[PDB]
RNA sequence: ACCUCGGAGCAGAACCCAACCUCCGAGCAGUACAUGCUAAGACUUCACCAGUCAAAGCGAACCUCAAUUGAUCCA
């Protein structure tokens, strides 16, 4: 993945990652599901709503993705209407 | 102090007496020995013992996770996003209760940097401060601060203990030069003047709900008893407070600075100002 | 003291005083809708910290002259549920965890009152959830009432 | 960093208040950061242990390790997990207590 | 019954409320595994805005 | 045998809906919900686009 | 000769369980067009991806079938 580059000895983003997937400040990684928009015709309301959810990754997924991101993609942002303001913060989660 | 009494006797410390603390210095493996070579932790043989395994996020050649899951423009525009850096009103009650910025003056970007309240960065795309309701209650500071974004609650809370909140804004540039003007003045160019806000921020920057700086001032008091009206706690007349004349200084839009003018030049050393005479140069720094 | 072709003279040439934007309109801003505060008892007392304070206005809904006479009586009326021993209406919010918004919900519904009491011929619309089975009850109530002679 | 200004009541709005004149007569000293607070601070190593510093002591450390555990026994119905460190004059406890031990040592006088 | 408190037994009336058990939420975990996005507004108190220490 | 049509509203315009059609059988006009007017209107097939 | 999916046995009574093992099948079809929208809590083909069920609620009347199938990019 480009661990040491050529030009500067820096470490490189995969930017299919950040193509695909958003990163919260907590940690969580949210992704849309696989087939959410292919033969509609043939898939149930309930199926095609359970496809259109936002989720979350696994603890391995995650982990793959922080390493495959760099921390620049990390920060905490601060933008003006941001939808998922909200959710960059983790709440009542014990252990 | 007993640790002193006890270096009385203790042979004096000299460079060769010196340990570090326990736990600093973690022990370095080698794969020398029976223990920790013979395969030096590669295990048996494969891409494993002989190091050249598939690049991270391969998969053995299925489809990979990060190829899988659909595209979805979730950081799309993402290097054009504004940001602004949340200032409540309980931090700054802080900051006030502390000796740091003082109410007294106008308060805006530099004193509130100066202060170190808040850290602007320019780069990362940050555009300034804005104004949250965090410690609406509990705030009796009556100051006239300066802000960027300011919340209809934040707003009340401030001109409700007798001060004056405006909104202003920056470009990049007036935003590193006002953030850090030691720096510019040590660059060595000529105060620039600050730009008009984009096409976007043109309606937010004009509209006096929010307090804009470009806003006619013939619709503030309005605005404000209407404020004053939703939430309680009847409107103050600040006209006659003692305090007025520095709550009505508002920094005219193309001034980064309040007593310093655009086009102007500041020699640290031999302190004085330089003034660009040649009054092609007044029409530029002034239009 | 410098002044640029955007400055707020120039931008907005009415309003050119140096105490225009704070001049405060109470001279004609003084209907009977300012809901005097100084009458109003606020009181902000729950437990913080669960954060959600709580916003709490009574008044004596009786002695209230700033309301008008008929609107008064109505809002009595229809308001029973909220008339404490002393005959104050009261009044609480729980929104937001914030005494400013909490108060500013509490105005609202002093304005609302007020404003739906005023004015009378408003539509009750029908609903048919939770006063269906009060109703039937109550004709099959009626339906046993047939002898002559009874009083008090 | 400039002195905190004199205010005429205390505490302050937000909550803040000196250290008082003379310093209280104990066998510990408990100094304040550079910015005039309490230097009680929470920790967390793993995505587990919660953990409070009490950090600038001076003086004896036993005395305050006793007063600690004295003051959080009955809170939290045994004594606190606590570790000294006498060499850099620190007192770590299990759990998250921030808040009480700053309202503790301002009580206190510290 | 309101006069009835009022004037026959001379106290403040009382008046009760029909609540219900509250919502049975798992334990929340770190990684919520496919779980939809509001599955972080579930263990909420406030749905308000909040910003720890700015 | 069956082909898959497009469907559109008249009312609630811009509305459209896919449903699968016998292909010997005339163009559907059909009673269907159209969530921009919260209520339900015709819809007409137009525009055919699949073969199933 | 086979490569994907489903039913039965082997695999007798929670789950799972191989075979170039034994046998059947599938790559559709038919009917409404609320086959609308949301949302607790769960299952899960031993991972993931996929897949499955569903209270309450908002609206509106007062779903059969076993498999019947194809990710991303791109058009
Ligand atoms: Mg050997
Ligand atoms: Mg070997
Ligand atoms: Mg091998
Ligand atoms: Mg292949
Ligand atoms: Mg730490
Ligand atoms: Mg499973
Ligand atoms: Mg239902």
């Amino acid at each position: 993945l480009t661990y040491f580059s050529a030009r500067k000895g820096k470490r490189k983003t995969v930017k299919a990652v950040i193509d695909r997937f958003l990163r919260l400040h907590c940690g969580l990684w949210v992704r849309r599901k696989a087939g959410y928009k292919k033969k509609l015709w043939k898939k149930t309301p309930a199926r095609k709503k359970r496809l259109r959810e936002f989720v979350f990754c696994n603890k391995t997924q995650s982990k793959l993705l922080d390493k495959m991101t760099t921390s620049f993609w990390k920060r905490r942002n601060w933008y003006v209407d941001d939808p998922y303001q909200k959710y960059h913060d983790r709440t009542n989660l014990k252990v | 102090a007993r640790a002193l009494d006890l270096l009385r006797g203790l042979p004096r410390v000299s460079l060769a007496n010196l340990k570090p603390n326990p736990g600093s210095k973690k022990p370095e493996r080698r794969p020398r020995g029976r223990r920790r070579g013979r395969k030096c932790g590669r295990g048996h043989k494969g891409e494993r013992q002989r190091g050249t395994r598939p690049r991270l996020g391969f998969e053995g050649g299925q489809t990979p996770f990060y190829i899988r899951i659909p595209k979805y423009g979730f950081n799309e525009g993402h290097s054009f996003r504004r940001q602004y850096k949340p200032l409540s009103l309980n931090r700054l009650q802080y900051l006030i209760d502390l000796g740091r910025v003082d109410p007294s003056q106008p308060i805006d970007l530099t004193q509130l940097v100066n202060g170190r309240g808040v850290t602007i960065q320019p780069l990362k795309r940050d555009y300034g401060v804005q104004l949250v309701e965090e410690g609406a209650d509990t705030f009796t500071a009556k100051v006239n601060i300066e802000v960027q974004l300011a919340s209809e609650l934040a707003i009340a809370a401030i001109e409700k203990n007798g001060g004056v909140v405006t909104t202003a804004f920056y470009d990049p540039r007036s935003l590193d030069i006002v953030c850090k003007p030691v720096p510019f003045f040590l660059r060595g160019q000529p105060i620039p003047k600050r730009m008009l806000p984009p096409e976007e921020l043109v309606p937010y920057y004009t509209d006096a709900k929010n307090r804009g700086y470009l806003a006619d001032p013939a619709k503030f008091p309005e605005a404000r008893l209407e404020l004053a009206r939703k939430y309680g706690y009847i409107l103050p007349d600040i006209t006659k407070d003692e305090l007025f004349k520095m709550l009505c200084t508002r920094k005219d839009p193309r001034q980064i600075f309040f007593g310093l003018a655009p086009g102007w030049v500041v020699n640290m050393a031999d302190k004085k100002i330089l003034k660009p005479t040649d009054e092609n140069l007044l029409k530029y720094y002034t239009s | 003291e410098f002044k640029s072709i955007y400055s707020l003279d120039k931008l907005y040439p009415e309003s050119q005083g140096s105490d225009t934007a704070w001049r405060v309109p109470n001279g004609a801003k003084q209907a009977d809708s300012d809901i005097p505060l100084d009458r109003l008892t606020i009181s902000y007392c729950r437990s913080s910290g669960k954060v959600n304070s709580k916003a709490e206005v009574r008044f004596h809904l009786a002695t209230a002259e700033w309301i008008a006479e008929p609107v008064r009586q109505k809002i009595a009326i229809t308001h029973k549920n909220k008339i404490n021993r002393l005959g104050e209406l009261i009044l609480t919010s729980e929104s937001s965890r914030y005494q400013f918004r909490n108060l500013a919900d509490c105005l609202q519904k002093i304005r609302d009152m007020i404003t739906e009491a005023s004015q009378t011929p408003k539509e009750p619309t029908k609903e048919d959830v939770k006063l269906h089975r009060i109703r039937i009850e109550n004709m099959n109530r009626e339906r046993l009432r047939q002898k002559r002679i009874h009083s008090a | 960093i400039p002195d905190p200004p004199k205010h005429e009541h205390y505490p302050t709005p937000s909550g803040w208040q000196p250290p008082r004149d003379p310093p209280p007569n104990l066998p510990y000293f408990v100094r304040r950061s550079r910015m005039h607070n309490i230097p009680v601070y929470k920790d967390i190593t793993h995505g587990n242990r919660q953990m409070t510093v009490i950090r600038k002591v001076e003086g004896d450390i036993w005395a305050l390790q006793k007063d600690v555990e004295d003051f959080l026994s009955p809170l939290l119905g045994k004594t606190p997990v606590t570790q000294v460190n006498e060499v850099t004059g620190t007192l770590r406890i299990k759990g998250y207590f921030d808040q009480e031990l700053k309202a503790w040592l301002l009580e206190k006088g510290f | 019954v309101t006069y009835i408190f009022h004037q026959l037994l001379d106290m403040r009336e009382p008046v009760f409320e029909f609540v219900r058990p509250p919502p049975y939420h798992p334990k929340q975990k770190r990684f919520p595994h496919r779980q939809p996005l509001r599955y972080l507004d579930r263990y909420r108190d406030s749905h308000e805005p909040t910003y720890g220490i700015y | 045998k069956n082909i898959l049509v497009r469907m559109v509203s008249e009312a609630g315009t811009g509305f459209c809906f896919n449903t699968k059609r016998n292909r010997l059988r005339e163009k559907l006009t059909l009673l269907h919900y159209d969530p921009v007017v919260k209520q339900r209107v015709l819809f007409v097939e137009k525009k055919k686009i699949r073969s199933l």
